[PDB]
């Protein structure tokens, strides 16, 4: 099983990021992503394809459909500047996306 | 909890290593562990997994018959063995908490609690 | 497994009314019209059974002293099996009956159960009628002897007895639907033996085990929320009583007195 994320993408400070998350047919398993700060251990931002755990902002938005899970952040600002992980887990195996890093200009 | 990686360290390939990660608190036993490793300059990679009561084992499949994976809920700790190591297994090794009991709930949630990996290099 | 949630929750105990409920058919005779006077262990007419409730998440370990009565509302299948053991602990032989969607598994190992054992329930995206369950029951479980796999035991009242006599554990139960708000229901309803199992162990003390879902994660807690849907389970007492059951034309029991 395979997923693919973009090499990189970038926006504005304030503006809404977009990081996405195609598989085969991944709309029907749940997609949990990470964050993980240069150098730095993973942060788990969102799980279950909607639910974000305890600590993590709001404004921290995902949605899974089909074969595309996406990641949304609404007000994207300067701590966010990080590499963002789909993951999901086919036949018991778990498999982590690409990592798209965000850069906050 | 808190994870605390140890036992990684310079090997030439072909070595073994047996990579330690003692919680912080008793409460270990609640969660399936995972190992999970983060190439030097490369993306996030999925390495094993355990169930909580250590009874489901799964690899991924380019480690599998050459690593095997344990744990001690008694010393709260979790081990991964590394039989014939390549060079291409050169990482940092995390080690994460679930928080499912067993296979069948891995996909519920997701690796909560990380603990700062400790480095691997396999090479001359 | 064996993740701990009642930190500090001490609400002192409330007791309903058994009004007339728990008794059973004491026999495999068939009985026409008849008023039969039985001595077995009963639960004694309007006794006052505790009313506990899922939603404190109320997992006590309570004694099973000659035999229980065991009564849940249980409006979601929330109420999953019991753990009937005299010390549930390693060492001791313990019993366990718990049933998943389908079917019920019952046990008799060297469990090592936890200190608040219960089940997780999740709902797949793929099918939200899967109902997913994890066991946290208990740790360990080895060395031992008896499995049995039969259809579930399982507002919809249910109804159980469960009495330990000479080596065989028998069970008896009676889902019926309730309308009624809070407690037991006053009509009344003989309880029919689901099974016999030839279990002989020494048994003094019972657990429930609850299903919770997982409503969300704090990163390092594993007790973060464990929400316990809405449900309560009603445990009374066997008494060793003289019944008058009274069999109607059908071999039914339709009425009885103490």
């Amino acid at each position: 099983y395979e997923l693919t994320q973009p090499p990189s993408v970038s926006v504005s400070p304030g503006q809404t990021a977009t990081i996405t998350c195609s598989g085969d047919k991944l709309g029907d398993k749940y997609a949990c992503w990470y964050q993980q700060r240069p150098g730095q251990s993973p942060v788990l931002v969102i799980y279950q394809d909607s639910k974000r755990p305890s600590g993590i902002p709001e404004r921290f938005s995902g949605s899974n459909s089909g074969n595309t899970a996406t990641l949304t952040i609404g007000g994207t600002q300067a701590m966010d500047e990080a590499a963002y992980f789909c993951q999901a887990w086919d036949s018991n195996t778990g498999v982590f996306g690409g990592g798209t890093k965000l850069t906050v200009l | 909890v808190q994870l605390v990686e140890s036992g990684g360290g310079l090997v030439k390939p072909g070595g073994s290593l047996r990579l330690s990660c003692a919680a912080s608190e008793f409460t270990f036993s609640s969660y399936s562990m995972n190992w999970v490793r983060q190439a030097p300059g490369k993306g996030l990679e999925w390495v094993s997994s355990i169930s909580s009561s250590g009874s489901q084992i799964y690899y991924a499949d380019s480690v599998k018959g050459r690593f095997t994976i344990s744990r001690d809920n008694a010393k709260k700790s979790l081990y991964l063995q590394m039989n014939s190591l390549r060079v291409e297994d050169t990482a940092v090794y995390y080690c994460a908490t679930n928080g499912g009991a067993h296979s069948s709930t891995w996909s519920f949630y997701g690796m909560d609690v990380w603990g700062q990996g400790t480095t691997v290099t396999v090479s001359s | 497994q064996c993740v701990n949630l009642t930190t500090r929750t001490q609400l002192p105990p409330a007791y309903t009314n058994s009004f007339t409920r728990g008794v059973y058919y004491p026999d495999k005779v068939f009985r026409s019209s008849v008023l039969h006077s039985t001595q077995d262990l009963f639960l004694p007419f309007f006794s006052n059974v505790t009313w506990f409730h899922a939603k404190r998440f109320d997992n006590p370990v309570l004694p099973f002293n000659d035999g229980v009565y065991f009564a849940s509302t249980e409006k979601s299948n929330i109420i999953r099996g019991w753990i009937f053991g005299t010390t549930l602990d390693s060492k001791t032989q313990s019993l366990l009956i718990v049933n998943n969607a389908t079917n019920v598994v019952i046990k008799v190992c060297e469990f090592q159960f936890c200190n608040d054992p219960f089940l997780g329930v999740y709902y797949h995206k793929n099918n939200k009628s899967w109902m997913e369950s994890e066991f946290r029951v208990y740790s360990s479980a080895n060395n031992c002897t008896f499995e049995y796999v039969s259809q579930p035991f399982l507002k919809n009242l249910r109804e159980f007895v469960f009495k330990n006599i000479d080596g065989y554990f028998k069970i008896y139960s009676k889902h019926t639907p309730i309308n009624l708000v809070r407690d037991l229901p006053q009509g009344f309803s003989a309880l029919e033996p689901l099974v016999d199992l030839p279990i002989g162990i020494n048994i003094t003390r019972f657990q429930t085990l609850l299903a919770l879902h997982r409503s969300y994660l704090t990163p390092g807690d594993s007790s973060s929320g464990w929400t316990a849907g809405a449900a309560a389970y009603y445990v009374g007492y066997l008494q060793p009583r003289t019944f008058l059951l009274k069999y109607n034309e059908n071999g039914t029991i339709t009425d009885a007195v103490d």
